[PDB]
């Protein structure tokens, strides 16, 4: 669990231009905390309130290799999927696939063909969204696949990003001024690669009025811990 | 131990593992000498130096030259520049009479850190 | 040959280069599209080699860094910053996007526009400021003109070393003013206490004017110039300040040696308090444990003020009063506390360049017997 | 007024001149009730005839008895290493002494040191 | 929080008059951020036996170092319910149309409304239903920040004027001052529109009272200094 | 913290010079209530002038009172047998010491006597 | 110095990790003090590899 | 730069090179203490301090016959250890990196007389 | 550390003028508080008349006492081989002496000897 | 203070006779509590008989014991350089000479040297 703490602006780690850092691994999803107290307390009033807003950019991504894939398959009926067409493999070079049993399906089982070939059996009576990471010749990506409960359709999610932070997960306690939130790491996100993001926290007086903050942090997506 | 080990780079090149308890003396495959002959020469000299005092590194032309082999004077080696400085990078004791140096052992990597 | 073994690795090379490089000199100036490089991008030129197919053949950059590139032989890492071309004086600049925190000591512009002069003028003193990111950098400026015009064409800054030129001066202004730039980097980027003047430490090699007799600035006006600013050709290094807040006798930023040891003090407080990082400092009780590594507000100021008293005579002169002079206040002295919050501390001194040695006076009255 | 006499804190920073590994600072603990000795003056004075004096140069002495601490060896105090250490009485006044070394090593039992320190200079403080 | 106490305008001075001062206090700024302001006149008012201060309080912004902003802001009107359409291309006067980004950074989005921006300076603001205000939103064009209001009157006729929210700025009413303590507390409000570098000043005009009413007035300055990261 | 100050075990080898017979290592116990003494930097210092000092070579010493034990010859404790020495306090210190020789013998009665050991160099193990 | 190089943390590398404790009362058998011991041999020279640079006056 | 003009600078450049060489054969695997740089009593070593002075002294020495008057040597002459010059944890234990001047001896030329014949 | 005056490293190197054998170079130890000391100028001066002086030619002179190391014979600190010695004190100055002579030798006890060294040169190294 | 004996600042200027290098002026620090001595007068006295004298020409001599600064090299000092040197006590007294020439070079330790100048002529400024 991170902790950080902020500045409570009185022009009193500026690293590069302000923003403090972050490690992580590829996977892992990590919480933080971050506490607001300094720069709160001194303005007496209601504490903070549940409207932050996040951003992330990245400073260092490392264009992917693979890339992902969409499913819309039914409910009950098995499902076949190919796993050639994913890897543009420029120069020549084993294709050798491989379904990592860490981050294999979750109401399902996968069946890996001998060249790229994939059956995917949903779970019976289950009717939603699944997803499995797959390792082409050491480069990561995910397939996901929609699983329909036989009346029309499904609508498509989005193909989750590198690095993120969960929809509705945050929390904020203003008898104590801290902010809780969560840092989920793709598997797909390459070693090396560097994300910004941003927090813009409101606090409220006593009377209903916005008291504004802003702040970074430097996401390091490192390998082996 | 003291042992040798002849041939093409290839070969002697994928003809060591991380033995340490060995010193393999690379020969090239055009070596003019019986193998024999110079490994004898090395461990013995080796043994006959580092019985009083052991740290005395065994190299370079003034304690090292193998003595009795008489080599025929040429004007081309074996292993060149490339090659042998590929091989002291891996563990081989290339011989330049010749001369021995880089007296080490076939010894490379711990269990898995290799450095 | 005795080499064969493999202990000696030899490398017969006359261009080598051995020098730590530092003093990170920048040159600006309008260009010709001759030279094959990308316009406003810093490019930290090498030797001659790469010339004017780098940044403009024949234009005022050409001269002024083959000046530079002359003058100093060895100290320097030249970098040019090759604005574009377009009573026309090209110069619109608000550029601190291309030139960023990587700092450069010494600056020299090669334009008499005055619009110019102040934005590199603001950009050093934004450089100057207070904020905690600091590198200390210092401009060069030439300035041509009348008396009337040149005491105007003028103002307080005191980043700058604006140089005076009468209008018959034969060398083209820009010229002399990248060799002055030049020569007092590579002379001072070590020793900041060296002064710029008189003969020998200062003489500008690559000049070669013209003799004559009528100079230019007649002493009148030599005194004007000098009083007021500008550094009349070399003498007086002066960085032209004249001025303050409100009262205007501020002596101490005059020299540009006060300038660059108050750079060089700042610097060495600055990598010096790093070890009062971690630390732990008890501000309620003031009684560190026993095995705790930790320190007290009046241990802190106690080891500043011992610090402050063996750089004195080198970088600071004599702190006349240290009680005073060197003051640390911790957030909760000055605010009552409501709003104090540990961690935060204030401290401020008092810099006092050493003092130099000026005019001497004499009044020798012979008589007989 | 005048606060009654006493030492509250003793820092210590041991720097070896072998690794130039450093360690502290460390705050230590006055063993009895014996005090920190101290002369500021880097200049002695010696007694001519007829008033006058001849004054020479020399060093700025400091003596601390200290408790050791288990952790740092006790080598470091009998002169092995380089010693930074600051004392701050009850009324306020704190003394420093930078770089300083330990000169003539006394005998020690092993929990209770007494270095005489030789410096350049000592700084004092003055409470307001 | 920024915390100051005021000089007291008796004798001696205070705050590194040592070699003299900037003459103003310093406030360091980031663009969005909105920051809260306490002067204590405990220094001035207290010798000054009377009822402490009174809200008569007055205040000035001057830009000193303002870097003219390179895009353009504008404004757009709409009734109720009825969905917003407008352009984003005609508000950058540019030497190049290179490679401009149209960019909506979701911190500083709509309030009470939704944006879908087209594929080339297009935008669709469709506000929230059953609402009538003003509304804003700030884009970036290749960097540069500005904003865009499309103020939303309820079909009646229409709202007079937004006025366009300067970069440094102090609400209307947010201020107070507590006589017992002789505190003047005041927010300040700086628009994501500075740019990193300027420098403004805020000069304040504070009156204080006798035990019989009359004034006594005294006048401070700060200069605002708008960097990004902090 | 800090456990109560004094000593636990006393270790003696004695090792005569002459036919290089050795002896021990045996135990011994104190014989009042004080404790052995110590100096372990081999380097004492000299006072210069104006803050400098003078860095010499010396020998690591230790003072040692024991009682005589009544199997061992009173002249292997007045300095006629190499003696290698060790002392462990309450706290876990222990202070080891190798080739040591009794220097400056001290008249003694028989039956507790008073060593002092000069040796090159004395190890330390502060406590865990 | 002679037979090895110069400990980095010798409380570390030495080690003399007995067994007494389980040893028993009821039986006499004593010896197990195994120690482990790190080992880097003295350093020693190596290729010096040499940059000459001629010049003039 | 005709540093390599004359062929007798480069012919004495190659003589010298092969010469320091042949005095830095000595510093073999002879031990080199540099992390604490107190050599115990007995032991056969040296340190960077202790082989620069040796080099400075070799330098001084062959000066006349080889090279020429040094300019400020403390320039010329450097000798940066392994881990001083190369990525922090890279270097490996025990190598060098010396690097030096030349400055070529003088000889004589460019004798340009002004001779006068003028008159009494 | 700076302000420690005293030798740190003595290393000597023998070379035998009758079987041109080396033996070195060999650490050795001083044998007291005494320092070697050193005269580099290599031209003596006479006082004549009038604030004139004679420059005439001497030699470079070097005075070290250093403990006999039980390895290398007497007779090659007493003036019987050639010496080459190089010394470094605290401070990082560091003082080299080749092919030195041992002149006028001082009769030794066999465990310190204190050598007057002459050569033609010394030089210095001035730590940076 | 008006009484107090001993000398207050040493300036020297060395500039080596073969290169033509100037370096100064330099500060210095006495070693010991000694005071450096004079003698101004250029012509010495020899005692004839019978109340007469033979005055002959001689030199203006000086002894000057300094610290080395670690800046110039020893050589400097044991004779190898002109020195112009300026000491000034306490009393207000300043010593002034211009083209010395060390004379009779002593070994040294290198910290502490002893130099004997002699030249033409010292100069005085009695104290107002």
């Amino acid at each position: 669990m991170y902790f950080f703490s902020v500045d409570p602006r009185n022009g009193a780690v500026c690293g590069s231009c302000c923003c403090e850092s972050i490690s992580a691994r590829p996977g892992e999803v990590n919480g933080v905390m971050v506490s607001y107290a300094a720069w709160s307390a001194p303005l007496r009033g209601h504490g903070l309130t549940n409207k932050t807003t996040f951003e992330i950019d990245g400073v260092s991504v490392t264009p992917p290799k693979v890339s992902n894939a969409f499913g819309r398959t039914k409910v009950g009926v098995v499902f076949e999927g190919t796993l050639s067409d994913l890897f543009p493999n420029p120069e020549g070079e084993q294709v050798e696939y491989e379904i990592s049993e860490l981050n294999g399906p979750s109401n399902g089982v996968v069946e890996l063909g001998a060249n790229g070939a994939f059956t995917y059996t949903p779970g019976a009576l289950f009717t939603g969204v699944d997803r499995f990471w797959f390792s082409i010749n050491g480069n990561i990506g995910e397939y996901v696949i929609s699983v329909d409960p036989t009346t029309s359709e499904l609508p498509q999610p989005p193909f989750t990003t590198p690095v993120y932070v969960p929809a509705a997960r945050r929390s904020v306690d203003p008898r104590t001024h801290v902010l809780k939130f969560v840092l989920g790491v793709s598997p797909a996100a390459i070693p090396g690669d560097v994300y910004r993001l941003t927090v813009r926290q409101v606090a409220i007086d006593c009377d209903g009025n916005e008291f504004v903050h802003i702040s970074c942090y430097d996401i390091s997506i490192g390998s082996c811990g | 131990g003291y042992v040798f080990n002849k041939g093409t780079l290839g070969q002697v090149l994928a003809d060591g593992d991380n033995s340490a308890e060995l010193s393999r003396l690379a020969l090239p495959t055009t070596y003019p000498v019986l193998p024999y002959l110079t490994n004898a020469a090395y461990g013995a000299l080796s043994a006959c130096s580092t019985c009083n005092n052991p740290e005395l590194n065994i190299q370079g032309q003034t304690f090292g030259l193998l003595s009795c082999i008489n080599m025929p004077e040429s004007c081309t080696p074996g292993w060149t520049f490339g090659e042998v400085t590929q091989l002291q990078a891996n563990g081989f004791v290339v011989s330049g009479s010749p001369y021995i140096y880089n007296d080490v052992t076939n010894y490379l990597r711990d269990e898995k850190n290799r450095p | 040959d005795a080499l064969s073994d493999g202990f000696v690795r030899l490398c017969i090379d006359p261009s080598l280069n051995f020098f730590g490089e530092g003093c990170k000199i920048l040159v600006e100036g309008q260009m010709t599209d001759d030279g094959s490089a990308t316009p406003d991008a810093v490019t930290c030129v090498t030797s001659e080699l790469d010339i004017i197919e780098r940044f403009g053949q024949g234009s005022v950059l050409t001269e002024s860094l083959r000046k530079v590139f002359c003058t100093c032989k060895s100290g320097v890492s030249v970098y040019a910053l090759p604005r574009e071309d377009a009573s026309v004086n090209p110069t619109p600049n608000d550029y601190a996007t291309v030139v960023n925190e990587c700092c450069f000591a010494v600056y020299v512009l090669s334009s008499d526009d005055t619009d110019w002069q102040e934005n590199l003028r603001d950009w050093i003193r934004s450089a100057w400021d207070c904020s905690k990111p600091q590198c200390f950098g210092h401009g060069y400026v030439f300035n041509k003109g009348t008396l009337g015009q040149v005491l105007a064409d003028g103002d307080n800054s005191a980043e700058l070393s604006r140089l005076a030129l009468p209008t018959t001066y034969p060398v083209l202004p820009y010229l002399t003013n990248a060799a002055y730039g030049a020569l007092s980097a590579c002379s001072t980027c070590n020793n900041p206490e060296l002064n710029i003047q008189g003969q020998t430490f200062g003489l500008l090699s690559c000049i070669n004017m013209p003799e004559s007799c009528t100079p230019g600035w007649t002493f009148g006006e030599v005194t004007q110039l000098q009083a007021n600013g500008f550094v009349v050709s070399i003498y007086n290094d002066v960085t032209n300040y004249l001025r303050d807040e409100k009262n205007r006798p501020n002596a101490t930023f005059r020299d540009a040696s006060s300038r660059r040891l108050a750079a060089a003090t700042g610097v060495a407080l600055a990598e010096f308090l790093q070890q009062f990082n971690g630390l732990a400092v008890f501000t309620k009780n003031t009684n560190i444990r026993t095995g705790i590594i930790g320190t007290n507000p009046r241990l802190m100021l106690g080891k500043i003020r011992k610090w402050a008293q063996d750089n004195v005579g080198t970088l600071f002169s004599e702190f006349d009063n240290i009680n005073e002079d060197i003051q640390l206040l911790t957030d909760f002295e000055v605010q009552p506390k409501c709003v104090g919050q540990p961690g935060i501390f204030h401290l401020n001194m008092r810099y006092r360049p050493p003092v130099r040695g000026a005019r001497i006076n004499v009044n020798m009255a012979p008589a007989l017997f | 007024c005048n606060k009654q006499n006493g030492v509250k804190n003793i820092l210590i920073t041991f720097t070896d001149c072998d690794t130039q590994e450093v360690i502290g600072p460390i705050s230590h603990e006055q063993p009895d009730d014996t005090l920190p000795t101290y002369k500021n003056c880097a200049w002695t004075n010696t007694a001519l005839t007829n008033g006058y004096v001849q004054r020479s140069a020399s060093n700025a002495t400091m003596t601390l008895p200290v408790v050791r601490d288990l952790r740092v060896p006790l080598a470091f105090y009998q002169g092995c290493a380089q010693v930074d250490v600051q004392v701050e009485k009850f009324d306020g006044t704190v003394m420093t002494l930078t770089e300083g070394a330990v000169v003539e090593p006394e005998e020690s039992d092993g929990r209770s040191v007494t270095m005489n320190i030789v410096a350049s200079e000592i700084d004092e403080l003055l409470p307001p």
